[PDB]
């Protein structure tokens, strides 16, 4: 089948800049290419079809060009409600196939995370497990690194983190790492900390507590 | 005016069957080609099937061929997808799509529905365990709820019913090493506001018909 | 039991005679497929118009009644006009 490939995979650009996405097809699809936009949590929205024809309602800052094997989607002046993942789909013939996607990011001033720690709840301890939670709030870029220390001992294979997609009012991120031990070995140590490094943080920052 | 509503998704064991239906309202169902497109978690879009708008022509993705069948009811104006011999890789959000123009073959996906989730797994349905992330030490405030050890995926969470939504970050669920999901929803309020108002996270998990309203007091 | 073509048709020649001839090569990967031929009386002399190869053209003869001859379907149906 025809296999589409997009470039770049991820893209960072501030509001007001002119940004470009590329789609390459394994073979010539003539001008039969469409561009969809998908916001986090919502369904895709057809932006362009037949390479350059705009769907009704789409602002004129979007514009599709290219032909044959290489195609480009262009945003003239990046806007607030323009952060999303953009797919391209050929409709040359079945099977219809998409590109892997290009998630565009809204650049902003570098922000450091506010970090908060949560000890296990008594209810959970009654069940035999202990979950310490470490929250990083409001930080850009999203490349922020956490590490769990227990009595100054680094943990491994012991935690799971999850980052939220870019915020819609401050364009910041927020992650939440969850360290989980058993009641037994949780009660065997005293101090629990999550050390955090980020570009905005001049030096690593540590939040901690003693049980 | 064009609105599409998919229903029928849920948890089903491997090799099992399922049947999705797409209810439509804002357009002449007769004249349009209708499509099914799926999106697995954290991945891209994958076209599943298309039903032509000029005859009874059906089109299927290779991975799906021989196992699914797309059917059309121009009386109730509904589009059904019959899934059989379901596989692990068929787990995804199933979208119902409408062609841009009439009398076509489903080239474009002009109007989408909100989707219906399909989880294929021998794992058992397990309601979550909600624990409070109680605050004490810090800047502004932090205040959360940990929704642990549940399956399948669809879990929603509000705060103080629908009242509290400013400063709320609900996180994507991670898959734990046990084959179960863990989620965490937080809200940040001012330090001065901690004393006056109560904070109750509303966690909802339909697959197990579980609803928990959990207070979160300070430590 | 074939199925309609989802690709486009590129025109190569249209002539006359009291009927019309149309030579079209197919752009697609789903061949062999039935050709969605429509007129918008209008009759298709060619019985069961089918593509069986992208490289190979196809001859289509039609007897129109001024209207368009639409070969293909969807966003890229080849629309022509005759009298």
């Amino acid at each position: 089948d025809i296999q589409m490939t997009q470039s770049p995979s991820t893209l960072s650009a501030s509001v007001g800049d002119r940004v470009t996405i590329t789609c390459r097809a394994s073979q010539s699809i003539s001008k039969w290419l469409a561009w969809y936009q998908q916001k986090p949590g919502k369904a895709p929205k057809l932006l362009i079809y037949t390479t350059s024809t705009l769907k009704s309602g789409v602002p004129s800052r979007f514009s599709g060009s290219g032909s044959g094997t290489e195609f480009t989607l262009t945003i003239s002046s990046l806007q607030p409600d323009d952060f999303a993942t953009y797919y391209c789909q050929h409709f040359y013939s079945v099977p219809w196939t998409f590109g892997q996607g290009t998630k565009v990011e809204i650049k902003r001033t570098v922000a450091a995370p506010s970090v908060f720690i949560f000890p296990p709840s008594d209810e959970q301890l009654k069940s035999g497990t202990a979950s310490v939670v470490c929250l990083l709030n409001n930080f850009y870029p999203r490349e922020a690194k956490v590490q769990w220390k227990v009595d100054n001992a680094l943990q491994s294979g012991n935690s799971q983190e999850s980052v939220t997609e870019q915020d819609s009012k401050d364009s910041t991120y927020s992650l939440s790492s969850t360290l989980t031990l058993s009641k037994a070995d949780y009660e065997k140590h005293k101090v629990y900390a999550c050390e955090v490094t980020h570009q905005g943080l001049s030096s690593p920052v540590t939040k901690s507590f003693n049980r | 005016e064009v609105q599409l509503l998919e229903s029928g998704g849920g948890l089903v064991q491997p090799g099992g069957s399922l049947r999705l239906t797409c209810a439509t309202s804002g357009f002449t169902f007769r004249d349009y080609a209708m499509s099914w497109v799926r999106q697995a978690p954290g991945k891209g879009l994958e076209w599943v099937s298309s039903y032509s708008g000029i005859d009874d022509s059906t089109y299927y993705a290779d991975s799906v061929k021989g196992r699914f069948t797309i059917s059309r009811d121009n009386s109730k104006s509904t589009l059904s997808l019959h899934m059989n011999s379901l596989r692990a890789e068929d787990s995804a959000l199933y979208f119902c799509a409408k062609d841009r123009g009439p009398r076509g073959v489903g080239e474009l996906f002009d109007s989408w529905g909100q989707g219906t989730l399909v989880t294929v797994s021998s794992a058992s349905t397990k309601g979550p365990s909600v624990f409070p992330l109680a605050p004490s030490s810090g800047g502004t405030a932090a205040l959360g709820c940990l929704v642990k050890d549940y399956f399948p995926e669809p879990v929603t969470v509000s705060w103080n019913s629908g009242a509290l939504t400013s400063g709320v970050h609900t996180f994507p669920a991670v898959l734990q090493s046990s084959g179960l999901y863990s989620l965490s929803s937080v809200v940040t309020v001012p330090s001065s506001s901690l004393g006056t108002q109560t904070y109750i996270c509303n966690v909802n998990h339909k697959p197990s018909n579980t609803k928990v309203d959990k207070r979160v007091e300070p430590k | 039991s074939y199925v309609m073509c989802t690709g486009s048709f590129k025109l190569e020649k249209e002539v006359a005679e009291g009927t019309v001839l149309v030579q079209v090569k197919y752009e697609g990967t789903d061949a062999p497929c039935k050709i969605p031929f429509s007129s918008q009386n209008g009759r298709l002399i060619t019985a069961n118009p089918i593509v069986t190869d992208k490289e190979k053209p196809v001859n289509i003869e039609a007897e129109p009644p001024e209207s368009y001859i639409v070969v293909g379907a969807g966003e890229k149906a080849l629309k022509l006009s005759w009298f």
